[PDB]
């Protein structure tokens, strides 16, 4: 039975001989359960992306990384409780420069989004980053964080967490992975020329997404991962998170 | 045009904030959705579904038969075969579950479990058990004459096949926080010998389950500890 | 199942003399590939494992890495024994295949 | 201070059976896999089969499907490879490497056996 | 939302509704 | 003792009160608002809608247990396994019938799941399973650890799947109908794995003799099967 429900329901109080469980009262919950809706646990803003380019002398200076959420492992176990999901990823692009007094200049940064199909001659300099079809966005170091909405983007109706199958129709695709979902690359430069100047730039990107909807919920993942592409696991060699015992060992059933 | 003046907090960048941003790609149709058996729009249906309690995790219990409790018929009577502890964020029976990891993502968590055992033994086993449950603070009997004077029920094998035992909500504040004492315990004697026929294997198996009622609540969202 | 082409089959070179072996495959395979040196008396030897990092205990002459569609090993300088039959080996997805060899020769007359 | 040993010849008659034996030691031979190569005469190394060491599980190529049976023995710490109907096709160094959790490397290789039948 | 896109609108947190019964009790 | 006719065929069943429709729906064909491709889908009447009894397997005291993919058990077998390569698309549903006998002096359970979209895994390796470790065909495949449900998850959480208990004591058999689960609305049977029948002995076989051993029979009955894509 499909109904709204705001709140936790309410408990009848109970009341010689039966042919249900304990002697209970009236009580009216006013406790929220709004809290932990699927949109409230999944949304949250985490970083899904650390690198930093070494930038001292060139007289590669770049990133790009498709975007996938096995990267951060908390998020990984977050995600793979449920099978199928379907949200709009809203990124943000957060740029600190470190000194390794001279004082900080302001860099101009792009960062432009290519999608899955997009053939990238990549380069920093080469004119794929002045494609008009590209959405790209200008921000400066000293500003609120450049923050765009990716929208969904996929052949089918939601994302698969967990496939099984294989890549294409050779008979051989590497098990676990999906070819109807990748959304694609972000392609991050720094648009001024080359200056030679020994400040380190640290780019941080966040995902938060939205308008989630999620799937068949899965058990969670008690064993750690051995790797990204694949579930295999091998267990830690003491309890707990082992393959003998996972749960922590006590003395005794009674004690 | 309109004047405007800069507050307090302008320009900030916060994680939990909940705007709407610029689209990337304008004019841009998602694909139609389809109807997908299952969906959850809120945890706590995941919470309320039963999972198994593993009991006989003390040593020497090597993945499957830990979640199952050995019952032989040379067990003598008024024996004491185990001791659930209700402590969620502690490793009792109930660290791994769907009620425990779930609970684990947030802090403060306030309703009423609940526990079905089964008897996964022959057809023709008889004896009687008795489940007795220990409010917080109790300082669990020695033996079942203290135990007897709460609220226990006599179970028989035979007649019924499985328990229904509801754990009510008792305390203070409107919930508990989870740490980084006695909150409750489930005990199980033997109220009588296990009598099995001569074809029957003389062992037995009992497994349990807990699920959430549905006053079950959550709040305060939190990173997993599990990782590691 | 995914095939390894290790090319070229064959190279004559002389000591002092950088050579890279590049092997394509037809599925992405990630960071896993492995490199085997098989001595002539029977005897194979690892030498490449994970792109960068090397075995311990083998010279730093030998590297390898990767253009993202090809991996390459690449040697510094040759040695006496540095005449083997490479092989190209991916570990990554199940079942495991070979390169096709290389053989190494010297310039004479 | 870790080894691998599979010495023998072991010249045998077209028609026949083989079982090879692969004995591991310095290292704990339950928690790795076991990992089968064969080195042929004519310039080349194909891929045998790969064998949980804990019960059963194994992986057999296309190819040799069938001809090849897999066991190990936790007790003695061995690996063994079955082989049925032998015929001219196949003459080989066989290897037994080991592998891991990390890398399921390769790294460490046995001497291998000259096969060589003739009718 | 001043955009003329739907989905870059801001997080709807107003869906209270529950189908507990599709998970409990499976069965028709 | 009540039998369950479905097709030219048909299987004598004990009698199950509320049997588990997997997530509360019941498998139904492809609406037109849901629809993609233009052509006419062919739809068999009592062709796939006949029992599909695969091979009885021996379950033992030391048995882990068994998993079998669908539609991978079904890629050939009788006339359905015809339509599996000779459509390039289908959408169907199916109801799975397990039915362990045995007498009332042995003891046990037995866990039923449909695990949708299970991802396996292998043990203390990072190499991916190869095509012939996941695609079994009609034998199927043994758990080598059950307990961690070979993908790295928790058995005790197994339950969030649609599932039933088979008891010794209670009900000898299990019935469970399974809708069509997937991202895209159609798929193409030699590749992807919607579900996966897995049968988990939670508490193991015993009898006063070492050896017993109990038969476990499974039915499949793909109901409201479609296919596109005609060739050959």
């Amino acid at each position: 039975i499909e109904s709204i429900i705001k709140t936790a329901t309410d408990t009848v109080k109970s009341e010689l001989g039966v042919v249900e469980a304990i002697q209970t009262r009236t009580v009216i919950n006013q406790h929220g359960v709004s809290e932990t809706l699927v949109e409230n646990f999944l949304s949250r803003a985490a970083l899904v992306s650390k690198r930093s380019f070494e930038y001292k002398d060139h007289t590669k200076n770049f990133f790009k990384w498709t975007i996938n959420t096995r990267s951060f492992v908390q998020l990984r176990r977050k995600l793979e409780l449920f099978t199928y999901l379907r949200f709009d990823a809203e990124i943000t692009i957060l740029t600190t420069v470190a000194v390794n007094y001279v004082g900080l200049p302001d860099l101009t940064l792009q960062a432009m989004f290519v999608p899955t199909g997009a053939l990238t001659p990549e380069k920093q300099d080469s004119f794929h980053w002045q494609s008009g079809s590209n959405a790209s966005v200008f921000f400066k170091i000293s500003d609120p964080p450049a923050r765009i909405t990716i929208p969904f983007m996929c052949i089918n109706s939601a994302y698969s967490v967990f496939y099984d199958g294989f890549a294409g129709f050779e008979k051989n695709g590497l098990y676990g992975i999906n070819p109807a979902d990748t959304i694609g690359n972000l392609c991050v430069r720094i648009v001024n020329e080359h200056q030679p100047v020994g400040f380190t730039v640290t780019v941080r990107v966040y995902m938060k997404p939205k308008h989630i909807k999620a799937w068949a919920p899965r058990p969670p993942r008690t064993l750690p991962y051995m790797s990204i592409a694949n579930a295999n696991y091998k267990g830690k060699e003491r309890a707990p998170n082992a393959l003998s015992a996972i749960i922590g060992n006590r003395d005794s059933v009674k004690t | 045009g309109v004047p405007t003046y800069l507050l307090p907090g302008s320009g900030q960048f916060l994680t939990t904030d909940d705007h709407s941003s610029a689209p990337a790609l304008p004019c841009f149709n998602p694909t139609p959705e389809m109807h997908i058996p299952g969906q959850v729009r809120n945890m706590l249906e995941v919470v309320q579904v039963e999972s198994m309690m593993e009991i006989n995790n003390t040593e020497s219990a090597v993945g499957m038969e830990r979640l199952k409790v050995d019952i032989s018929a040379l067990t003598d009577v008024d024996q004491l075969l185990f001791n659930i502890p209700l402590d969620i964020q502690l490793d009792g029976p109930l660290r791994n579950t769907l009620v425990g990891n779930i609970s684990r993502y947030y802090t403060h968590w306030s309703g009423s479990l609940e526990m079905t055992f089964m008897f996964c033994g022959s057809f023709m086993a008889a004896g009687k058990l008795i489940l007795c449950y220990t409010p917080p603070g109790g300082s669990c009997p020695t033996t079942r004459e203290t135990a007897m004077l709460g609220t226990h029920i006599v179970w028989d094998f035979g007649l019924q096949s499985s328990v229904t035992l509801i754990i009510p909500w008792i305390s203070g504040s409107h919930y508990r926080m989870f740490n980084n004492a006695n909150v409750g315990y489930v005990t199980c004697f033997m109220q009588t010998n296990l009598i099995v026929p001569s074809e029957s294997s003389d062992t037995c198996s009992l497994i349990g389950f807990i699920a959430a009622k549905d006053d079950f609540s959550l709040r305060l969202m939190r990173d997993s500890p599990d990782i590691g | 199942d995914i095939q390894m082409t290790q090319s070229p089959s064959s190279l004559s070179a002389s000591l002092g003399e950088r050579v890279s072996l590049t092997c394509r495959a037809s599925q992405d395979i990630g960071s896993s590939l492995n490199w085997l040196q098989q001595e002539p008396d029977g005897t194979i030897k690892r030498l490449i494992y994970a792109t960068s990092s090397l075995d311990s205990g083998v010279p730093k002459r030998f590297s390898g890495s990767r253009s993202g569609s090809d991996y390459s090993l690449t040697i510094s300088s040759l040695e006496s024994e540095d005449f083997v039959d490479y092989y190209c080996l991916q570990y990554a997805s199940f079942p495991l295949t070979f390169g096709a060899g290389t053989k190494l020769e010297l310039k004479r007359a | 201070q870790v080894q691998l040993q599979q010495p023998g010849a072991e010249l045998v008659m077209p028609g026949a059976s083989v079982k090879m034996s692969c004995k591991a030691s310095g290292y704990t031979f339950t928690d790795y896999w076991m990992h089968w190569v064969k080195q042929r005469p004519g310039q080349g190394l194909e891929w045998i089969g790969a064998i949980d060491t804990s019960d059963s599980y194994t992986t057999y190529n296309r190819k040799f499907k069938g001809k090849a049976t897999l066991t190990v023995d936790e007790s003695s710490s061995t690996a063994y490879m079955q082989l049925i109907s032998l015929t001219s096709e196949d003459s080989a160094v066989y290897y037994c490497a080991r592998g891991g959790g990390g890398n399921s490397p390769f790294a460490y290789w046995g001497q291998g056996t000259l096969v060589t039948v003739s009718a | 939302n001043f955009y003329k896109d739907s989905y870059a609108a801001s997080a709807s947190k107003q869906d209270f509704s529950q189908d507990p019964s599709k998970f409990t009790e499976p069965v028709v | 003792v009540l039998q369950l006719k479905l097709g030219n065929s048909a299987i004598v069943t004990q009698e199950a009160a509320n049997y588990c429709c997997a997530y509360g729906e019941w498998p139904n064909y492809l609406p037109d608002h849901e629809a993609v491709a233009i052509d006419k889908p062919t739809q068999p009447e009592t062709a796939t809608d006949r029992f599909y009894t695969l091979k009885s397997v021996k379950w033992e005291t030391g048995s882990t247990g068994w998993w079998w993919k669908l539609p991978d058990a079904l890629n050939n077998i009788g006339m359905f396994g015809q339509n599996v390569q000779h459509h390039y698309l289908y959408r169907s549903g199916f109801l799975i019938h397990v039915q362990c006998n045995a007498t009332k002096f042995h003891q046990g359970a037995l866990l039923v799941v449909a695990i949708p979209e299970h991802q396996r895994g292998a043990h203390n390796t990072n190499t991916s399973p190869g095509f012939d470790d996941i695609m079994k065909g009609e034998e199927g495949g043994t758990f080598n650890h059950p307990y961690v449900l070979d993908d790295g998850t928790s058995l005790a959480c197994a339950t969030i799947f649609p599932h039933q208990w088979i008891n010794l004591r209670t009900n000898n058999s299990a019935t469970i109908v399974l809708p069509w689960m997937n991202a895209a609305p159609m798929d193409f049977p030699l590749r992807h794995n919607q579900w996966t029948l897995a049968i988990i002995p939670v508490v193991p076989l015993g009898t006063r003799t070492t050896s017993s051993m109990v038969p476990i029979t499974v039915s499949i009955a793909p109901m409201c099967c479609e296919f596109n894509g005609l060739r050959h």
